[PDB]
RNA sequence: AAACUCCAUAUAUAUAAUUUUAAUUAUAUAUAAUUUUAUAUUAUUUAUUAAUAUAAAGAAAGGAAUUAAGACAAAUCAUAAUGAUCCUUAUAAUAUGGGUAAUAGACGUGCUAUAAUAAAAUGAUAAUAAAAUUAUAUAAAAUAUAUUUAAUUAUAUUUAAUUAAUAAUAUAAAACAUUUUAAUUUUUAAUAUAUUUUUUUAUUAUAUAUUAAUAUGAAUUAUAAUCUGAAAUUCGAUUAUAUGAAA
């Protein structure tokens, strides 16, 4: 059943780019929030996924 | 220790929740029951211990990967692809003798 | 900290009797530290070795 | 120069969210409607509030911010058996009626607080709610001693107290219960205090409603609260319910943040408010009504420390931990009240399904977790990743965690 | 009571967790001269315990 | 605007910690104090004081010492310091630093500041 | 370590012909001083050398 | 772009340019036609090497 | 040169009565990789082969030391040692003070800042480390003090245990949660308003200025205490109440 299945994603591409481009001074949580808050708020302004 | 059942999960003692605030890390410790495609099949019981959180998940994450080898031991290509069971040599370097932080070098005065 | 003072001042000078140490209850400066400090002229002295070295 | 236009969101992420008006967008789902006396039908399955309940509920204050209610056109629960039916069995049957709601950060005690307020306005009861103890703790509001009280009076808190209890309890249970005894408040009216300088309430011809509607000067403000608790108490007629959340703010913080004309911090229980709360806690108000009910939550936001555990009986009393860490007073003081402790249980594997379901019919979920997943997995690894079955972290993975 | 008490005039020298009486001298210069002291402490220690007057 | 002994205040900023910044004199600790003895509460704005509560502010406030009082009295010391002969007083008249600091380098701002009639 | 572990093998044959129960040498942690010198006599302080 | 709005948090900021973009609606668009006209007005130079 | 070497890594054996515990460890010996195999697409001296990719077998990926011969008459006679030359009542030896800390200018290194992808408070079943130190010692817990109930911070009182896988230095800090934050009228409060209640809406007040130093920033200085020392003026370190430059 394994064989058929890829092996699922190591990590989205796009968004880790995007994190370290926010990110400083190793500082990454910080950056994944203000990236997922500004997220959120695409999604709740135009209810399509972000 | 890994044993069949539901997904149950405990570090230290601890929730995962608790224990683990950022949830990167939960996902890395979930990776290796989700390349197998058994994540409600197996109960954890972590019992990490050293470094920081980053260091922890992620050794709590290559064990997962061993324990789960032996309950069938013909999926272990399918981990290695997946580059949990390979031991992350990374560390932290020594600080050389006449320069700063490791790799780092005082300003260079030409004149 | 229910307890009166009364009571705890009276457990700490009855221990102090008993394992013969100092009590000061109000704090004032005993110089007891003076005192105490432990005497390093022996080890200080000997820095250079024995005088009395075969020549 | 005005750089903020009329439309424009300039707070911060919480406070925008909380106040931008994004559940418009929301798509209208239909959903059953909260009823305790049909628990039968509506048990594990999401349910959305009543009218009247929502009102109640948006003037009490049982709606917070961080809670993710911006996602959905209106705010929803989930009928938990083991957190909601069986509280809310509990609440009816027991005879002390005397609970403080605990549980693990996130774990749903305000929704529950929110339940038992839904319950309560269901089944013709009056709703006293202290939503933000700190509000009256952190040193923002005035404050004046009344030496015919002896304590330390808010008038800005108070009026907004007796506000929202005018506008969220039903007129009609307020005008059922006449005043036990007369009242003389100063007149503060805009036009008719000119001529008037005294308001009079007379027994059996003035009810509730009117001292809820009267207008008082700021100095005389705790005379109408006093009076206010003395006349819910007196009653016997329809029951009351006090609530408040955010509790461990208040075991936390035994003095506020007010000093006294010798620059000495004000001991919480010389303030109005503090004092009418653990008075009602420790039974010393002595409710007459049979069904009136104490009902308090605590919240992760404040710290913890050795107070409550040792009322609750969790741990023993150890006599030299400082103030700052066990505050005797507060609990003989909630030992004194009888009040029991229900703990929030996390979410089982069930709950979470019914609730992501419920979350992909609304259209809240990303398409990685829709288009392509398992439902199975999903399921799982959500409720994995949630800690097994915390909501608040359980929401923040589907819709918070875009890696 | 009188361990109670043995225990309370101990102060820092006994632990609750695992209920041991803990003492070491070193003031006098031979071990002879320390272990009497440590001993004379200790029946001093029990004499004022066993005291309830 | 709120006048108090003739200092301007915004009505926006806290009463504490605008009458420690705009007097000379009272810091921290004491504007607190100042406030908590007329009982107005921590964190009260100057808008919503009343004209006795400005009044009892500004006579409160003129029993201690005012800003040209302390600054009298850090004057006078300094004084004291260059008529005394002292070391101390020497630096302050030559307009270099007084607490043993390097003069070799830097040493700029205690020429720029120190001086007999400092503020 | 090889004076030691010899030595040690030692006690534990001496102590059991004596009629001693030994455990056994315990491997306890070794600590590591470490000390830092310039190479260079008189001024090179940019090349140093770690004991 | 997102560094022209005037809330204090950048999560807000940057939640409101993108809503911008996914309609279509910001300058950063003109950048791109910039460069990409250029780099026709430089057709020629281009060369297998 | 490379290799042997050391730190680190994976595994095996041995030791430890799992109260020196942690066995998730410690340190002795050994094995391992300067990886192997297969396929294909390449240019080629034609697989009697290189790089390109794939596959599968692997835990397998780093750092440190070692910097040759000669050249720079490069540095060192102030680590120490010797040749030559020079002083020998002085260029040798001791003590009390001062200087090495002076300040026009200039200069190389760094520390701290100039605010909202960033600063401050709080967070007691005390979130989570490693490596080092303690017979010329480390110094806990409790106390009085400033200081209010307490906590935090700094002294004083007194030395618990440990000369160490045992006790102390020592609850790591960022992280993360809550509150606050001037410029900013983007704020507060006075009324009403209400299905945004820690909150929205309407009216009034929230003034006087502009490229600006804030509730940024801590330089300079006044005063009172404290620590070490026999001694703190030239010339030491902390705390408190004021000061609050430049940027
Ligand atoms: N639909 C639904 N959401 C729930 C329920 N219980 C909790 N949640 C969600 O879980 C999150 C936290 O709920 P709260 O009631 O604030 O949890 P809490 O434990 O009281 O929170 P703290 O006081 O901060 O510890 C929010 O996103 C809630 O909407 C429930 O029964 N139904
Ligand atoms: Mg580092
Ligand atoms: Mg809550
Ligand atoms: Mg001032
Ligand atoms: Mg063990
Ligand atoms: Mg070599
Ligand atoms: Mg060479
Ligand atoms: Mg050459
Ligand atoms: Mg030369
Ligand atoms: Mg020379
Ligand atoms: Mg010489
Ligand atoms: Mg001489
Ligand atoms: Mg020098
Ligand atoms: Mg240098
Ligand atoms: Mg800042
Ligand atoms: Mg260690
Ligand atoms: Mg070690
Ligand atoms: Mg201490
Ligand atoms: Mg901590
Ligand atoms: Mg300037
Ligand atoms: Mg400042
Ligand atoms: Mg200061």
């Amino acid at each position: 059943a394994l064989k058929s299945v890829p092996i699922p994603p190591r990590k989205n591409a796009t968004l880790d780019h995007i994190t370290n481009m926010i990110m400083r001074h190793g500082k990454k949580e910080k950056a994944q929030t203000i990236l997922s808050r500004a997220l959120y708020l695409v999604y709740c302004q135009t209810r399509q996924d972000p | 220790f890994v044993v069949r059942g539901t997904g149950e999960i405990l570090v230290n003692g601890r929730q995962l929740n608790d224990y683990f605030l950022k949830m990167k890390d939960r996902e890395s410790i979930m990776y290796p029951l989700q390349v197998i495609e058994s994540v409600g099949k197996y109960n954890i019981f972590a019992t990490t211990s050293g470094g920081g959180p980053t260091g922890q998940a992620e050794s709590i994450m290559h064990a997962i990967a061993k324990a789960l080898v032996v309950f069938n031991p013909l999926l272990k290509s399918r981990l290695h692809k997946a580059g949990v069971l390979t031991r992350d040599y990374r560390h932290v370097e020594r600080k050389k003798p006449g320069k700063k932080k490791a790799r780092k070098m005082p300003t260079w005065v030409k004149r | 900290m229910n307890v009166p003072k009364a009571r705890l001042l009276k457990v700490a000078e009855l221990s102090a009797k008993i394992f013969d140490q100092n009590f000061n209850p109000s704090g004032i400066r005993t110089g007891s530290k003076i005192l105490n400090e432990r005497l390093k002229g022996p080890s200080v002295a000997s820095y250079y070795g024995n005088p009395d070295i075969l020549k | 120069a005005k750089r903020v236009t009329p439309g424009s969101l300039y707070k911060n992420w919480t406070n925008t969210t909380h106040t931008a008006q994004l559940q418009q967008t929301a798509v209208p789902l239909a959903l059953p409607i909260f009823n305790f006396d049909d628990i039968s039908k509506t048990l594990n399955k999401v349910v959305s509030y009543s009218n009247k309940q929502y009102k109640s509920l948006h003037h009490l204050g049982s709606f917070k911010k961080s809670q993710f209610n911006e996602l959905f056109q209106k705010p929803v629960c989930l009928v938990r058996e083991d957190a909601t039916n069986s509280f809310l069995k509990k609440l009816v049957s027991h005879p002390v009626k005397k609970f403080i709601i605990t549980g693990e950060p996130g774990v749903g005690k305000t929704v529950l607080l929110s339940q038992a307020h839904a319950y309560a306005v269901d089944s013709k009861q009056i709703i006293i709610n202290i939503s933000y103890p700190e509000l009256f703790l952190n040193g923002r509001n005035d404050f004046s001693y009344d030496d015919d009280l002896k304590l330390f009076i808010q008038p800005m808190y108070l009026k907004k107290l007796i506000r929202k209890i005018l506008k969220a309890n039903d007129p009609a249970l307020l005008k059922s219960i006449e005043l036990s005894k007369d009242y003389k408040f100063s007149n503060a009216n805009p036009k008719n205090a000119s001529v008037k300088p005294f308001v009079t309430l007379n027994k059996t011809k003035n009810t509730v409603l009117d001292l809820l509607s009267v207008m008082t000067h700021p100095h005389n403000r705790g005379k109408l609260m006093k009076a206010i608790i003395d006349e819910l108490s007196v009653q016997s007629k329809v029951p009351i319910m006090f609530t408040v959340d955010n509790f461990s703010k208040v075991l936390t913080t035994a003095y506020s943040a007010y000093r006294n004309t010798e620059n000495k911090q004000i001991y919480s229980l010389d303030l109005q408010m503090g004092k009418l709360m653990m008075d009602i806690i420790s039974g010393e108000t002595k409710f007459a009504n049979g069904e009136s009910s104490t009902i308090l939550a605590i919240s992760g936001v404040d710290r913890t420390n050795k107070t409550l555990p040792v009322a609750l009986g969790k741990i023993p009393v150890d006599p030299y931990v400082t103030r700052y860490h066990y505050e005797p007073k507060f609990v003989e003081l909630l030992q004194k009240g009888n009040v029991t402790e229900f703990e929030v249980p996390k979410l089982n594997k069930q709950e979470v399904n019914e609730l992501i379901d419920y979350y992909k019919q609304s259209n809240v979920l990303l398409d990685k977790d829709i288009t392509g997943k398992k439902w199975e997995n999903l399921i799982d690894e959500k409720y994995f990743l949630s800690g097994n079955g915390n909501p608040r972290e359980l929401l923040k993975s589907l819709v918070l965690s875009h890696r | 009571k009188s361990l109670h008490k043995f225990r309370i005039l101990a102060r820092s020298r006994y632990d609750h967790t695992t209920d041991i009486f803990k003492m070491s001298s070193d003031k006098f210069e031979h071990a002879s001269q320390n272990a009497r002291y440590l001993h004379d402490i200790l029946q001093r220690l029990l004499a004022e315990s066993k005291d309830l007057t | 605007v709120v006048h108090i002994l003739g200092k301007g205040f915004k009505g926006k900023e806290v009463i504490k910690i605008a009458l420690a910044s705009k007097f000379y004199g009272i810091g921290k600790t004491t504007a607190e104090k100042i406030c908590s003895k007329l009982g107005l509460y921590p964190w009260m704005r100057m808008h919503q004081l009343s004209e006795p509560q400005i009044m009892s502010i500004a006579s409160e406030l003129s029993t201690m010492t005012i800003e040209g009082d302390a600054r009298a009295i850090v004057k006078d010391n300094i004084a004291l310091k260059r008529k005394i002969g002292s070391y101390s007083g020497m630096r302050h008249t030559l307009h270099l630093p007084v607490r043993g600091q390097h003069t070799r380098n830097n040493a700029k701002t205690a020429r720029k500041l120190n001086k007999i009639d400092r503020r | 370590n090889e004076n030691l572990d010899f030595y040690s093998d030692f006690i534990l044959r001496t102590g059991y012909y004596l009629g001693i129960p030994l455990t056994g040498p315990k491997p306890l942690p070794t600590r590591r001083e470490r000390w830092t010198v310039i190479k260079s006599p008189f001024v090179h302080a940019k090349s140093k050398e770690n004991f | 772009s997102a560094n022209q709005r005037v809330s204090s948090d950048f999560a807000v900021r940057l939640g409101e340019e993108l809503t911008a973009i996914a309609k279509g609606t910001s300058s950063a668009f003109e950048k791109r036609d910039q460069i990409h006209k250029t780099a026709i007005a430089h057709r020629a130079y281009i060369q297998l090497k």
